């Protein structure tokens, strides 16, 4: 990969308002302009006879547009792996399967007809869901027009980083406890403000695994919190790729 | 899954975590490549691990791309094809 995990890349489940059993599933990084195309009012869509089009849940935090997409025909195709009830029931299942199972995700509903077959549904799951995969409601701005579509929500703790590396308050790893040099190697901070913890990537991943090659949930052993291993990679390639995406962010 | 790939994924596992981590941030080593959820093209990574990097870790002969792919799923690392 040479971009950094994008700010925001959604999963959505697209519903028909004139008829609720026409479906459609796709995806995005920006869920309002996608639904303006899909509606015809924004150039860009794939048929008015179904239009206006609403989303009436998607998932978010996809860590590439990759990934997304090989998760958004994985739902477009059960039969190899059409209704609320099956579609529903697939994205249950698919969130378990391993190849998405450790992705950092959370599952947004906007409707509550959907919401309510999802835990329908829930209720008769064979397995549970992960504790850490949040599943979030937000009906009746609200819906998709409040999930922020740009790197602002991580904003301080990015400038967090520009201080700490730039300066080379580095300072020595949390868990081997070996002194970093600047620049040598892939060097990955703490989220929880106030705290200015760093250690080499590779020891992270060795701390939150405690069989396993990708980190999920853990805690920081220098403050105690806790940390999502996503946010932490989301900071990561922001600061080493992506030099020109935080500087509109900061107004640098 | 089958009973002959568990073995092998067990080596594949090894070679990728044991690799010498990267000094330079930009050129990353495989296994900070997947910790940082880059898509991984298989033709790299199997190739890379027909270098030599099996028969370090104690695995004498080949894998195929495909055993690779199931590998990577297994892990919940996303991979695609070239
Ligand atoms: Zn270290
Ligand atoms: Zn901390």
């Amino acid at each position: 990969q040479c971009k950094p995990i994008p700010a925001l890349y959604t999963v959505y489940v697209l519903r028909s308002t004139v008829r609720h059993a026409s479906l459609y599933i796709g995806s995005t990084p920006n869920p309002p302009r996608r639904l303006k195309q899909h509606n015809g009012l924004v150039p860009g869509g794939a048929r008015s006879s179904l239009r206006p089009w609403e989303m009436v849940a998607l998932v978010s935090g996809f860590p590439s547009m990759v990934a997304a997409l090989k998760f958004q025909w994985a739902l477009t195709n059960p039969h190899l792996s059409r209704s609320l009830a099956s579609v529903v029931a697939n994205l249950h299942l698919l969130l378990r399967v391993p190849s998405f199972a450790r992705w950092p995700l959370r599952v947004h509903f906007f409707r509550r007809d959907v919401f309510a077959a999802w835990e329908k549904w829930c209720a008769a799951a064979s397995e549970r869901l992960r504790p850490s995969l949040a599943v979030v409601t937000d009906f009746e701005c609200w819906g998709i027009h409040a999930l922020p579509l740009d790197y602002e929500p991580i904003k301080d703790y990015v400038a967090k980083g520009q201080e700490i590396f730039e300066f080379e308050r580095q300072g020595a790893c949390v868990v081997c406890r070996e002194e970093m040099a600047s620049g040598d190697g892939l060097q990955a901070l703490c989220t929880n403000q106030g705290c200015d913890g760093v250690g080499h990537l590779s020891c992270w991943s060795r701390h939150f695994l405690k069989d396993s090659i990708l980190p999920v949930q853990g805690q920081c052993p220098k403050c105690g919190g806790e940390m999502e291993w996503g946010n932490m990679m989301k900071e990561l390639t922001l600061r080493t790729r992506g030099q020109k995406e935080v500087e509109k962010l900061l107004k640098r | 899954p089958t009973d002959q790939q568990v073995s092998l994924f067990r080596y594949i596992t090894q070679a990728v975590v044991t690799a010498p981590r990267a000094k330079d941030p930009a050129n990353p080593s495989w296994h900070e490549k997947m910790l940082m959820y880059d898509p991984i093209i298989l033709e790299d990574l199997t190739a890379w691990l027909n270098s030599g990097q099996l028969d370090r870790v104690g695995y004498d002969g080949e894998v195929a791309p495909g055993d690779v792919k199931k590998w990577c799923e297994s892990k919940s690392v996303c991979c695609l094809w070239r």
